[PDB]
C-alpha cells in the first residue's frame, strides 16, 4: 500500500520482525539475527552479485556476525551472573570487566 | 593463552580451542575472527582461512547431518546466515 | 559546475567512478574528468589505475615537456609493472616490464 | 476530488473523448501550509522543528502535485533545508517509480 | 599557502630520491635480503 | 615533609613541561573596597597582575578568566569564539565560580555585587546581552571577596571581610540567608568539602570557623599566631589542610563521618598536626646555592588527591621575595602523607601568580598556572 | 578431531531471553 | 514561634525497630497520604537523608526478609514517581487551559452562566473577575516544594546507589526514572515558553513575610 | 540452600574430612535436595520440570 500510494519505502525487516514480537522466542532471536545481518551500509549498485562479492561488504557481514555473537555471549554472561549473584559477587560497578 | 593468540594473530586454524569454546557460536566466533579476505602472500596457507573456505566448510565439509538439522534447525540457519550464505539458509528454512 | 572539486573528492559513493568513466568519454571537456579520475584513484590508493589514467593525460593531443619527462613516465610504467607482478604474477605485466 | 472518489476509471472513460484529471491533495497541501505558516510564528525551536517535520509529512504524501519550487523557497524562508532535501527526492521518486 | 609548484617540487624530488636508493640497492655486490629489497620496491609502489 | 627533602629547582631558564614517572620533565620553552580586595585576593599580586582570577568549569574543558580591565572571558576547547562579559555593575573582580550540575551558569564577585551570568553553551556569542546577568547583593556585603557553590548545585556562598555573616544564596528562589556570628572578624575566603557537608570560613583575625551544611552549626579555631591564609580539603572531605600568615607550616585537621545520631556538631578532631615544614633552607644546584622557604599563600589538590600544588611566597631574604610553586605527592589512606615531587619553573623572568587543578582530566592531573607575563600554562602530571 | 560442537549458547541456560512470560 | 516549631525538621526511620511504630516509618508515611505537613516533613527528611546519612540510604536499598523484595525502595520511588507524573499532567492541563485562553439545578447553572456572560461585558466588573497571569502561574507551582524534595531526594538516591546498591535495586527503575524526569523536563520546557512563563516577579528584600 | 549458595561448594569440602572411604550419598542427597528447594523458587515451568 505504501509503494502504491507513493510513500517513503518502510523497513520491511521491522514489519516482518513485529510478527516475531508474539510467541516463539527462537523465531524472535532468528529475526534479531537477520536484522543484525541486514544492518549493512550497502554500495547502492544495480547488481547484487557485485555487492555480495565486494571485499568491503564481506568484511561488513563478518563484522556484524561477530557483533551478534559477542552480544549473544554478553546476554549469556549477564543472565548467568544475575541468576547466580551470591556466587558472582557483582557488587556495584557497571562494565564488561 | 592459546585462544587469545590464535584470534589476535589469525593462526592455528586447525585448532578449535575446545577447552575454552563451549558451543557452536564459539566455533563460529573463533573462526570468524580468524578470517582474512586479502591475498597477503606472506601468510602461510596452513594459517589462512578465507570466508569462502569457511562457507564451504559448513555447507559441504560438515553438512545438515553434522548440525542435527531435524532437532536444531535454527542452529543450522544461524550457522549459514552468520556466514552470509543467505540463499542456502532460505533454501534450508523453506524445506521444514 | 560550482568548483567544489575537493568536495566531490569527499563523496565516498560507488556511482562516482562510473560517472567519471562516462564523462571522460562523452564531454568535450574530457581532460577535466581524467583529472578528477586520477585524483580519485590516488586518494583511494588505486595507484595502478591512477598511473593507467595519468598516461591518458600524456597520450594528450599536443606534446609533453621534454624527453626528461618521458624518462620519469617510463620508469613509472616500470614501477607500475613491478607493482603488478609482485601482487599478481601474470606473464603480461612481466612481458610489458621488459618492453 | 471533493467527494473522495478514485479517478482512474473516469480518466480512462474520459480518454476516448478528450481530457485530464485530479487534485484532492488540496486538503493535505492546505494542512501542510497550516503547519508551515505557523512555523514562521513559533518561537519554540524544538516545536518549530516538530511542526516542520509534520508539514513535511503532509507534503510527502502529495509530492507529485506540489509546487516544489515555492514549497522549497518557503522552507528556505524558515531555514528548513532538511525538508528541501527530503521533499525534492519524494517529488522525483514518484514521477519515475519504475527507474 | 605555497604556490602549488613548491609541492610538485617535493613529490618529484622524493620519487627521484626513492629511485636513487632502489637503483643503488640493485648495484651493491653483496647479498642484501629479498625482504629488504622487496620493502624498498614496495615503498615507491606506495608513492606511485 | 620538609623543604630539605626536595630535589633542586631546574637550571635557571628551564621550563617544567609535565610530570611523568614522578619525574618533572623540562624544556627551553612551552583599606578601601579596592585595597581590601588586594588584602585577600587569590592572585599573589592581584593589584598589578593582568590576570585577576582563573576558574575551570567543574566537569568540562571550559574556563573563565577575569582580567585587570574587569572583563571576564570564557574559553572552551570546542569554541574558537570567546564570550566577553561586562556588566554596568562589574568592577574589581575578586573571584569566579561555575555552577556544578549545569553547563549554563557562572558566578562573579565584584566591588558592589555578585553577578550570575547565564551562558547558552550552543550559542557562545562574543558579547552576551546584559540581561543574561542576574544581580545579587545585600547591604554591608560589599566588596565581595570569594564565592563557593555546593557540589550538589542547589546552594551558593559569598564572603566579605566587612561582614560578620556568611551569605548563603539560593539563586533560583532568589533568597539571601546570612549566618551571623557573634563578632570576631568578617568573612575572607570560603571552601566546601566535596561531600557538600562541611565548609571552611576564614577571617582577617587569628580565627577560622568551620560550618555544617545539614543543621547549619559552627566550630571555632582561635588558636593561631597570625590570620589563617589558605587551605584545601581532601577528595573525601575527611582531611583539611591550612596555613597561617607568619608561620612557615602546612597544618592538617581531621573530620570522621557521622557513625552516630542526633547532634549537629561539625565534628573535627580537637587540634591540628604539622605535616610540612617550609622553613628558610638552602638547596645545592648546578648554578650554586639556591634558597627556599617563606609562607604558603595558595594550596590546591587534584581530584584524585595524589598531587598537592603549593604557591609559596619567599620572604625579603630568599629569592628577592618571589612567589614559588612546590609540588608534593600526597596520600589520603591509611595515613595522611606529604612527600616531595619537585619545584615548577616558568618563563625566564616570570613569576607564578595563580595555580589551580583541572577537575576532569582523565590522565593523572593537569595544573593551570597563570604567570606575571600575562600567560597561562597547563602542566599535566601523568599517573 | 577438528569439527564444530553441536550446541547453542542457550542449551545450558534452558530458559533464556525476554519472552516466555504470560503477561506485562 | 509556631512558624519555627511547625517548620522544624522531623526524622522517620525507613526500617522499623519495633512493629507498632512502623506506621511512622518513611515508606508507609509517604504512601499512606497523611495530613500535608507530615508528607512535607517526610519528603524534607528524604531530601536530607539521601545526602547527609549513608546508613539511611542503605535502609532504602534493603531487601525485606523472608520474601527478598526491595519494599523500602519500591514504596519510596513509586510515591516520588506518582508526584512527578502528577506534576507532568498538572503542567500539560495548564498549557491546554492557556491554548484554550432535576431541572431546577441545571436552570440555576444556566442562569449563573447567563449572568457571568452579562457581568463580563461590564468593564468595572471584568476588572475583578480577570484571570491574573502571575497569580495563576504561582497557583500551578504553589505546592512545588513537595515535588522538589521528591525530585532531589530520588536523584540523590540514584547518585548514591552507584556505590551503595549491592542489589541493583535502584537500577531496575532507572529507565522509568529517566523517562519520567525527561517527560517532566519536556513539560517544564513546553510550559516555560508561554507568555509570562519566562518572566521573574518583583520582590522586596528583608520583609518579615516571605515570597519564595 | 536458604541463602541460595550451591551445595557442591560445601559437600566436596566435607568429603575430604568426614568418612575417609566413599563419602558420597550424603552429598547426592544434599544435591537432590538443593535442586528440589531451588525448584520451589524457579517460576519458569519447563526449567522447574528440568
Amino acid at each position: 500500500e505504501k509503494i502504491v500510494n507513493g510513500h517513503l519505502q518502510p523497513n520491511l525487516v521491522d514489519l516482518c520482525a513485529s510478527v516475531a514480537e508474539l510467541d516463539d522466542k527462537s523465531i524472535s532471536d532468528m529475526w534479531t539475527m537477520v536484522k543484525q545481518m541486514t544492518d549493512v551500509l550497502l554500495t547502492p549498485a544495480t547488481d547484487a552479485l557485485k555487492n555480495r562479492s565486494s571485499v568491503e561488504v564481506r568484511m561488513e557481514f563478518v563484522r556484524q556476525a561477530l557483533a551478534y555473537l559477542e552480544q549473544s555471549y554478553k546476554n549469556y554472561t549477564l543472565v548467568t551472573v544475575f541468576g547466580n549473584l551470591h556466587q558472582a559477587q557483582l557488587g556495584g560497578v557497571p562494565g564488561t570487566y | 593463552k592459546r585462544a587469545v593468540y590464535c584470534i589476535i594473530g589469525r593462526c592455528d586454524v586447525t585448532d578449535n580451542q575446545s577447552e575454552v569454546a563451549d558451543k557452536t557460536e564459539d566455533y563460529l566466533w573463533l573462526k570468524l575472527n580468524q578470517v582474512c579476505f586479502d591475498d597477503d602472500g606472506t601468510s602461510s596457507p596452513q594459517d589462512r582461512l578465507t570466508l569462502s573456505q569457511f562457507q564451504k566448510q559448513l555447507l559441504e565439509d560438515y553438512g545438515e547431518s553434522h548440525f542435527t538439522v531435524n532437532q536444531q534447525p535454527f542452529l543450522y540457519f544461524q550457522v549459514l546466515f552468520l556466514t552470509a550464505q543467505f540463499e542456502a539458509a532460505v533454501a534450508f528454512l523453506f524445506r521444514m | 559546475q560550482v568548483d567544489l572539486a575537493d568536495k566531490l573528492l569527499q563523496v565516498a559513493s560507488p556511482f562516482l567512478e562510473p560517472h567519471l568513466v562516462r564523462m571522460a568519454k562523452v564531454d568535450q571537456n574530457r581532460v577535466r574528468y581524467m583529472d578528477l579520475l586520477w585524483r580519485y584513484y590516488e586518494k583511494n590508493r588505486s595507484f595502478s589505475n591512477a598511473a593507467r589514467v595519468l598516461s591518458r593525460l600524456a597520450d594528450m593531443h599536443s606534446t609533453e615537456i621534454s624527453l626528461q619527462q618521458r624518462l620519469e613516465y617510463i620508469a613509472r610504467a616500470i614501477l607500475s609493472a613491478k607493482s603488478s607482478t609482485a601482487i599478481s604474477s601474470i606473464a603480461a605485466d612481466g612481458e610489458f616490464l621488459h618492453e | 476530488i471533493r467527494d473522495n472518489a478514485a479517478v482512474d476509471g473516469i480518466s480512462l472513460h474520459l480518454q476516448d473523448i478528450c481530457p485530464l484529471l485530479y487534485s484532492t491533495d488540496d486538503a493535505i497541501c492546505s494542512k501542510a501550509n497550516e503547519l508551515l505558516q505557523r512555523s514562521r510564528q513559533v518561537q519554540n525551536k524544538t516545536e518549530k522543528e516538530r511542526m516542520l517535520r509534520e508539514s513535511l509529512k503532509e507534503y510527502q504524501k502529495i509530492s507529485n502535485q506540489v509546487d516544489l519550487s515555492n514549497v522549497c523557497a518557503q522552507y528556505r524562508q524558515v531555514r528548513f533545508y532538511e525538508g528541501v532535501v527530503e521533499l525534492s527526492l519524494t517529488a522525483a521518486e514518484k514521477k519515475d517509480p519504475q527507474g | 599557502s605555497r604556490p602549488q609548484r613548491v609541492i610538485e617540487d617535493r613529490d618529484s624530488q622524493l620519487r627521484s630520491q626513492a629511485r636513487t636508493l632502489i637503483t643503488f640497492a640493485g648495484m651493491i655486490p653483496y647479498r642484501t635480503s629479498g625482504d629488504t629489497n622487496a620493502r624498498l620496491v614496495q615503498m615507491e609502489v606506495l608513492m606511485n | 615533609c620538609s623543604l630539605g627533602l626536595f630535589p633542586p629547582p631546574p637550571p635557571r631558564g628551564q621550563v617544567t613541561l609535565y610530570e611523568h614517572n614522578n619525574e618533572l620533565v623540562t624544556g627551553s620553552s612551552y583599606l578601601r573596597s579596592e585595597d581590601l580586595i588586594a588584602e585577600f585576593a587569590q592572585v599573589t599580586n592581584w593589584s598589578s597582575c593582568c590576570l585577576r582570577v582563573f576558574a575551570w568549569h567543574p566537569h568540562t574543558n571550559k574556563f573563565a578568566v577575569a582580567l585587570l580591565d574587569d572583563s571576564v572571558r570564557v574559553y572552551n576547547a570546542s569554541s574558537t569564539i570567546v564570550p566577553s562579559l561586562k556588566h554596568r555593575l562589574q568592577r574589581n573582580v575578586a573571584s569566579l565560580a561555575w555552577k556544578p550540575l549545569s553547563a549554563s551558569v557562572l558566578a562573579v564577585a565584584c566591588q558592589s555585587c555578585i553577578l550570575i551570568w547565564t551562558l547558552d553553551p550552543t550559542s557562545l556569542s562574543t558579547r552576551p546581552s546584559s540581561g543574561c546577568a542576574q544581580v545579587l547583593s545585600h547591604p554591608g556585603h560589599t566588596p565581595v571577596t570569594s564565592l563557593a557553590w555546593a557540589p550538589s548545585g542547589g546552594r551558593l556562598l559569598s564572603a566579605s571581610p566587612v561582614d560578620a555573616a556568611i551569605r548563603v544564596w539560593d539563586v533560583s528562589t532568589e533568597t539571601c540567608v546570612p549566618l551571623p556570628w557573634f563578632r570576631g572578624g568578617g568573612v575572607t575566603n570560603l571552601l566546601w568539602s566535596p561531600d557538600g557537608s562541611k565548609i571552611l570560613a576564614t577571617t582577617p583575625s587569628a580565627v577560622f570557623r568551620v560550618w555544617e551544611a545539614q543543621m547549619w552549626t559552627c566550630e571555632r579555631w582561635p588558636t593561631l599566631s597570625g590570620r589563617c591564609q589558605t587551605g584545601c580539603w581532601s577528595p573525601d572531605g575527611s582531611r583539611l589542610l591550612f596555613t597561617v600568615l607568619g608561620e612557615p607550616l602546612i597544618y592538617s585537621l581531621s573530620f570522621p563521618e557521622r557513625c552516630g545520631e542526633g547532634k549537629g556538631c561539625v565534628g573535627g578532631a580537637k587540634s591540628a598536626t604539622i605535616v610540612a615544614d617550609l622553613s628558610e633552607t638552602t638547596i645545592q644546584t648546578p648554578d650554586g646555592e639556591e634558597r627556599l622557604g617563606g609562607e604558603a599563600h595558595s594550596m590546591v589538590w587534584d581530584p584524585s588527591g595524589e598531587r598537592l600544588a603549593v604557591l609559596m611566597k619567599g620572604k625579603p631574604r630568599v629569592q628577592d621575595g618571589k612567589p614559588v610553586i612546590l609540588l608534593f605527592r600526597t596520600r589520603n589512606s591509611p595515613v595522611f602523607e606529604l612527600l616531595p615531587c619537585g619545584i615548577i619553573q616558568g618563563e625566564p623572568g616570570a613569576q607564578p601568580q595563580l595555580i589551580t587543578f583541572h577537575p576532569s582530566f582523565n590522565k593523572g592531573a593537569l595544573l593551570s598556572v597563570g604567570w606575571s607575563t600575562g600567560r597561562i600554562a597547563h602542566i599535566p602530571l601523568y599517573f | 578431531s577438528g569439527a564444530p560442537p553441536v550446541r547453542s549458547i542457550y542449551d545450558d541456560i534452558s530458559s533464556p531471553g525476554l519472552g516466555s512470560t504470560p503477561l506485562t | 514561634l509556631f512558624k519555627i516549631y511547625a517548620t522544624e525538621a522531623h526524622v522517620f526511620p525507613v526500617q522499623p525497630p519495633f512493629a507498632e511504630g512502623s506506621d511512622e516509618c518513611l515508606p508507609k508515611v509517604l504512601n499512606s497520604n497523611p495530613p500535608p505537613i507530615i508528607k512535607y516533613l517526610a519528603l524534607q527528611d528524604l531530601m536530607l537523608l539521601s545526602q547527609y546519612s549513608p546508613s539511611r540510604r542503605q535502609e532504602v536499598f534493603s531487601l525485606s526478609q523472608p520474601g527478598g523484595h526491595p519494599h523500602n525502595w519500591t514504596a519510596i520511588s513509586r510515591e516520588c514517581l506518582n508526584l512527578l507524573n502528577g506534576m507532568t499532567q498538572k503542567l500539560i492541563l495548564y498549557q491546554e487551559a492557556a491554548a484554550t485562553n432535576s431541572v431546577i439545578y441545571s436552570w440555576i447553572q444556566n442562569k449563573r452562566e447567563q449572568i457571568k456572560n452579562f457581568l463580563s461585558k461590564r468593564v468595572l466588573i471584568m476588572y475583578f473577575f480577570s484571570k491574573h497571569p502571575e497569580a495563576s502561574i504561582q497557583a500551578v507551582f504553589s505546592d512545588a516544594q513537595m515535588h522538589i524534595w521528591a525530585l532531589e531526594g530520588l536523584s540523590h538516591l540514584v547518585a548514591a546507589s552507584f556505590t551503595e546498591d549491592r542489589f541493583g535495586v535502584v537500577q531496575t527503575t532507572l529507565p522509568a526514572i529517566l523517562n519520567t524526569l525527561l517527560t517532566l523536563q519536556e513539560a517544564v520546557d513546553k510550559y516555560f515558553k508561554l507568555p509570562h512563563a519566562s518572566s521573574k516577579p518583583p520582590r522586596i528584600s528583608g520583609s518579615l513575610v516571605d515570597t519564595s
